[PDB]
């Protein structure tokens, strides 16, 4: 079993798209009712959904926000009945400190819903927490909830899908530096597995490869939901191999301190058979997904670990010969002092496919330190003259001093230094 | 769930324009019966009848009386309406301010999710300035942990309706700088120039100008009054734009403005619209933007805008060097989007538009405007002209000295932030 | 992706004619409505409406207003039609240069693949010439590297309203020479003679001359635009015509000028039209190329034309020993072929032709033309008569001496390339 | 397998009609579908194609251009859907220096496309390039591609079909000499094999023998594509001998630099008379007892080796040809496609090498020296970075061409 935690309007929209894609994959009616023909579905729908007392099926979802806007919008959406009303919370009525305060102030009901959903789940496997590290709501509240869940559930995994602020442009939120810094500090201290997303690269790929001039929020949500759906599908998709997320992730994490990933997947949202993919082959797809062009992120930096999941017909002999070809060209590189992996998964039996080969890659690259270097520089830039601190002075957590933020800065420094020295034996 | 308050004749007329535009947005008849978003600023009693959280004020009952008999006579609550800076604050304002606060609380307690108040006032009108000072002071004392935003009319550098504008401006600023959380100065002369250049009008009249101002106010409040893929609220406005408590006087702007005839003959390229927002001529205050650095900026789009297009447009604006920021803040945009587009008021000044943006930013040229005001005040203090119109109101020359040195300190702080 | 500019009465009228022709040949209603090719000159709006990339500027409003009240009044975006060389270069045009630059930037920013400019003007109107010089210099300094084509009008050496023409011509030619790319001379005397002899029109109204010149401009520009068996760009035109940075003033040519009735009296042989182009009396410039030599040529065709037949025709015509090139230009030609045929305005004087040609054959007799112009300039400058008009408008006799010396240097360069 | 690199308007068209000819030969639907009659076909297809899940075949071609017009028109053709949109590339917005500067600018995406196409095949042999040498687009872009390809794939053949400008008639580009000289220098530096072409004699033969007085570029380049396809036939159609491009190249190239060719096709009948006709200067499409280097012919349909031997002997006594005094031909055979009508009883195509080609280089070098003596039309070249400081590249290329001409003349003598 597994649960989803959905924070901030970005998290809510991403989760809505995620459930949309999932219910499409499993042939579940938007209301939350299985389709006639799907009665024989072999794939384990119990992983996320579960039978209700009325024979319906509902996602093991959780929505949290301080603004009823997007939640009400969804509740008027065609898929509102998909959710359980009891699994939804709204505030009575942007800064990390404010989010921390609210998280402190509503701990009770939040854990009430969480453990109400957990206890029924016989064999839980972890937590996935999709959100953005820029919104004051998401930042502080997710920080607080991650910390508290770590305190309460030490034997449980936690997964996060962060949405880093754009580096291509002036950050979309003025005080975003502080929010991102604090949230990343908390994530490093507590988070188990991470999936870093930068809206900049999402926008870049959407423009370049989808051939759409205004894809934006809907299409980028399509892409991210597809990524998450592919991962969770290859998990749930029954098979004699790769039947536990813990095992999959452990293959990618030499130590907890390094538990940040780098994503990639062949873009196929638009039908556009002529324009999307004319031909496919495991060799060319694996080659593509190695390039930075297809990644969703913006010193001989190299890789630390790479995993790939493939779908459709595949010839393992072809797979290993392709890997040998890739090694011969030395297109990429692994850690010197170090000693990859690939798995094959099915597809949704009913969902049609406009190809025969596709793949999703997860990588851990030391080049990821660039984002943290940028953020550290930005935060020091803000601290130089100490502006935008008045809001935090209003906050008890920062009413006295700011040692929390300073220690977060030094923790980030240690993390970046460890990443740097990782390549060096 | 936020309320609004209007002061001075300027505030009264601006509120009129804002409320008529709103009811057009939600299709509410003058009575208040339509043929969620609606409650965001309106209140529905037991019956379907709706009412806005509106309260005005004015010493002279002419405007209040006419609006009572005005076209929107049947909309507002009869009690919702309420009938020399020192006079505006001390000798007169103190008398009735308590009733105003009574009504204000009676409105607020009814609401549940309160966040702040919208302050609509001027800077020259002595009665308006003084009453606004007293009102916001009392509100802050009793309602400290809540937002408070000014949308005033900074005196134009060249055209002054009255003669004692510096007195009112300096008094209100010295009293309110600490408390006014974030103020949006808007100079009328900018409205004159932009309307002449874009709307293609010959005689600007306060009605048209106030219609435009309400248009910008609707633009800023749209991100609340409707859904959006990138929403925002008052706390965001008063946090992102406050590098320091003292420097919270961002400017205004509304680029897409064209007559129905000029509505066609173009595409409204969002990149072009944003550049227009940043064009020094199109700016909405007579303060050279090119002299001062855009310390902080905020953009609240509405209509059919798209994150990809805004990203490309803002990057294109970035590549131009003519716009420069402070060397210590590399990230200072507060982007904002909303699906609903602006609604053209029938027979109004503007024409139909699908994409609309409302820029807002803080610069340093406002320091030059402050210095101009201070120089005019130096002249006014040189002759000590007609100060006897204030001496008997309970104030003192020491008040003048402290307020003047306060303005000087504010200018010095702006200078520091510049370097 | 090119912008059309115009100056002076001539510029405005040529703009009118050319834009009318383009509208005709794109099947556009007079109001920009169509019941890609046009993409370069005609951007599109949200609805099925396009806008010419046109900018007309003149001191006297008369012509611009008349256009604004003309049949194609609705076509242009209303802001586009913005309203003695010393007068029009120093004290007046200088005070609208900024506005025209603003409009130009607004238009260009819309573009994506800008190539160059098509600046139309005349040496006649002193105001127009001075403003053209100033605007051209400002664009050159503003935009780094983009082509700056010009279709200017070269006054005849005898047949003209010769009163102050030589001074205007010298100043504009100097300024252009400093930063130009290539200006294409045309003379009303030549147009008059051509239409009288060939097209058989007794009183050629200035609009008819504009019609023919517009058809030439079409034959060149639409060929630049329309895809064809052998296409071409603007930078290609600039590089393939300028043997040296100073000698970039090719003449014009156009073969098919037959009226309707005699349009059936010929088979329209490609060789015949090419010869007519090389026929000295069919050139649109007062000069004898027999005296000079053809530095280089560019040949543009449209309609039913075949490259091999072109090759045969050019071979046959050049084999004629009368054509005398220089001994260092073994390859001085470029061809251009477009699928689309020429278009004729209903009621227009010209007759429809399945083929068409427009040649830009740089020659050297233009050197003799410059020589006579400079001689007449010196003669008129000897007395200095009617010059204080220039003197008081921001110029001095030093400027006259400087321009005289520069044109003498250019003539010396012409003589050099003549050997 | 093989790749095609077509540049400039000339290359774009060349590719269009080459693929039209190929699709006709292999029975390929314009949309890429395969006809029912060709379902059981035996002709190899991987040579110029790689099928797809939808059963459609995708040309191993990449479209390059500095301008959209031509390719945009192509994509409105009935054959548009056949091409692969991914491979195609159009500049967002005419001199060799500018072309090479852009080539430096857009290295990345170009070789992304090239690598993606290359990795999809196993038996890739070499490269095919179709470009014109006069226009700045084709010239400079081809120069850049050749340089970086030779510096990237040092184990692949590079085959180019250059189109040289008309000479007796004024060349269609005033700045033609510079671009031609530089492109020839690049070809000598890197290009493996070349098939020179000229519009002059090409159209001359098109009008004097094809009996068509209105030949547009369509018919000209259609004939050119015919030559291309007939050159590649046997490679496409496996037989016994000459079953690879390397076999072709080795049969002709005597030395590294001396690798220029001329071509011609007769039936644009007997195996004797056809190859006889392949010998005359008129049939050689291109426009001091200069002689041959190597001679090769390919025949279609029925052929009797007895006929071939007897005819070749008889022509040998007639001594209609000349050979190098200091060194010691070839007649290959192949089969026709099972689709196109055999309107000809037996055909014949020739691709020989002759020392007379030095004349074209002599003309071009004379023109370049003519211009350089007076520094004509150099103003724009200085604009680009490559020629920002000096023009030493021009001098080096001219001297290289002079050395090549000297080598040819030496090879004309023992
Ligand atoms: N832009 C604009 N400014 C207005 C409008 N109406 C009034 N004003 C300005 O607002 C200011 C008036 O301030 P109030 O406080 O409204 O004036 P009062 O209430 O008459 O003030 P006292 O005379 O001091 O009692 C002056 O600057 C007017 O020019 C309006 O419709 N539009
Ligand atoms: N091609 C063309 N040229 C014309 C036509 N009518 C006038 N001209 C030329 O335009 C010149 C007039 O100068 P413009 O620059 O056109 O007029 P302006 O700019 O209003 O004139 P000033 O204010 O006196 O400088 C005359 O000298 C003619 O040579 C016309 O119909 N066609
Ligand atoms: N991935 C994604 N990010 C978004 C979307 N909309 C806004 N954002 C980004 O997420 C952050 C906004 O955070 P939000 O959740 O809106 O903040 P809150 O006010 O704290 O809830 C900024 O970085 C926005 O750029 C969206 O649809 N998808
Ligand atoms: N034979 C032939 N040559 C062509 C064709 N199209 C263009 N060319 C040649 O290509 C050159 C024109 O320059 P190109 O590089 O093609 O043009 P650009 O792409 O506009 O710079 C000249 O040599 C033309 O003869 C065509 O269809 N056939
Ligand atoms: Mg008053
Ligand atoms: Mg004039």
């Amino acid at each position: 079993e597994i649960i989803t935690l959905q924070l901030g309007q970005c998290g809510n929209q991403i989760g809505f798209e995620f459930w949309k894609q999932l219910c499409a994959e499993h042939g579940i009616s938007p209301e939350g009712i299985v389709e006639e023909f799907a009665t024989e579905g072999t794939d384990r729908k119990d992983v996320f959904f579960y039978q209700a007392d009325d024979e319906h099926y509902i996602p093991r979802a959780v929505l949290l926000d301080l603004e009823p806007r997007v939640i009400h919008s969804i509740l008027n959406s065609p898929y509102a009945k998909l959710y359980n009303p009891e699994n939804i919370y709204l505030s009575e009525h942007n800064n990390w400190a404010s989010g921390f305060s609210q998280g402190e102030k509503i701990h009770e009901d939040i854990f009430d819903i969480i453990d109400r959903e957990a206890d029924g789940s016989d064999s839980l496997e972890g937590f996935v927490l999709c959100h953005s590290i820029a919104g004051g709501t998401g930042s502080g509240l997710g920080s607080y909830l991650l910390e508290r869940l770590n305190d309460r559930y030490p034997k449980k995994l936690v997964q996060t899908y962060s949405v880093f602020p754009n580096q291509d442009e002036m950050s979309d939120v003025v005080v975003q530096p502080y929010n991102s810094l604090l949230t990343l500090k908390r994530l490093t201290q507590n988070a188990d597995c991470v999936v870093v997303l930068d809206n900049t690269a999402l926008n870049r790929i959407a423009t370049d490869r989808l051939h759409i001039q205004n894809p934006s929020f809907s299409q980028i949500n399509q892409l991210v939901s597809t990524i998450m759906s592919a991962s969770t599908t290859t998990l749930r998709y029954p098979g004699y191999m790769n039947n536990d997320l813990i095992g999959l992730i452990a293959s990618l994490i030499p130590t907890p301190r390094l538990h940040f990933l780098m994503t990639g997947y062949t873009p196929l949202t638009t039908d556009q058979s002529v324009a999307s993919v004319r031909k496919t082959t495991v060799l060319d797809v694996m080659r593509r997904l190695l390039q930075p062009k297809n990644v969703m992120v913006s010193t001989n930096h190299c890789y630390i670990a790479i995993l790939n999941i493939i779908q459709g017909e595949v010839d393992p002999t072809q797979v290993h010969k392709s890997l040998q070809r890739i090694r011969e060209r030395k297109l990429a590189n692994f850690i010197p002092w170090g000693p990859i992996q690939v798995a094959l998964s099915r597809k949704s039996p009913y969902l049609p496919s406009a190809h025969r080969v596709s793949g999703l890659m997860m990588a851990n690259h030391t080049s990821i330190s660039s984002l943290f270097e940028r953020t550290c520089r930005q935060y020091d830039k803000l601290r130089k003259r100490e502006a935008f601190l008045e809001q935090f002075r209003k906050e008890d957590m920062f009413k006295d001093n700011f040692d929390e933020m300073d220690t977060s800065r030094e923790i980030v420094q240690q993390l970046i230094d460890e990443y740097h020295a990782a390549t060096r034996p | 769930e936020c309320i609004s308050i209007h002061v001075g004749q300027a505030g009264v007329q601006i509120g009129n324009a804002c409320w008529e535009l709103y009811c057009l947005e939600h299709g509410i008849q003058p009575d208040g019966q339509m043929p969620d978003s609606f409650n965001t600023f309106f209140s529905e009693t037991g019956a379907g009848k709706h009412v806005p959280r509106a309260v005005f004020v004015d010493l002279e009952p002419t405007v209040i009386d006419e609006v009572r008999t005005g076209t929107y006579r049947q909309l507002f609550h009869p009690e919702q309406l309420i009938t020399n800076y020192a006079r505006g604050h001390y000798t007169i304002g103190k008398e009735i301010i308590d009733l105003v606060l009574d009504r204000i609380r009676k409105l607020a307690d009814q609401c549940t999710g309160l966040q702040g108040f919208l302050v609509f006032h001027s800077f020259g009108g002595g009665t308006g300035s003084g009453f606004t000072s007293l009102l916001m002071e009392r509100l802050s004392v009793d309602y400290g942990k809540k937002s408070k935003l000014e949308f005033s009319i900074y005196p134009a550098p060249q055209v002054s309706t009255a003669v004692v504008e510096p007195y009112n401006s300096i008094l209100t600023t010295h009293t309110t700088l600490e408390h006014s959380d974030c103020a949006f100065m808007v100079d009328n002369e900018a409205i004159y120039d932009i309307c002449r250049r874009n709307l293609d009008i010959e005689r600007p009249t306060y009605t048209n100008l106030n219609r435009l101002i309400s248009q910008i106010v609707s633009s800023i409040t749209a991100s609340l009054r409707f859904d959006g893929a990138l929403n925002v609220d008052l706390t965001d406005f008063q946090t992102n734009l406050v590098p320091y408590p003292r420097i919270h006087f961002p400017l205004a702007t509304y680029a897409p403005v064209i007559s129905a005839e000029k509505a066609y003959h173009e595409q409204l390229s969002v990149a072009e619209i944003t550049n227009a927002c940043f064009e020094p001529a199109n700016q909405m205050v007579k303060c050279d933007p090119r002299h001062g650095k855009y310390m902080a900026c905020c953009l609240l789009y509405r209509g059919d805008v798209v994150p990809k297009d805004v990203n490309a447009a803002i990057a294109t604006i970035k590549t131009k060097r003519s716009i420069q920021f402070v060397d210590w803040c590399p990230t200072g945009f507060k982007v904002g989007i909303n699906y609903q587009p602006p609604t053209v008021v029938p027979g109004g000044d503007l024409a139909k538009v699908q994409r609309a943006v409302c820029m807002l930013s803080n610069t340093t040229a406002i320091a030059e405007a402050w210095a101009r005001l201070d120089h005019k005040f130096d002249l006014m203090y040189a002759k000590r002209a007609f100060v006897h119109w204030y001496v008997g109101e309970g104030m003192e020359e020491g008040e003048f000295s402290e307020a003047r040195e306060d303005m000087a300190a504010l200018e010095k702080d702006y200078e520091e932030v510049g370097v």
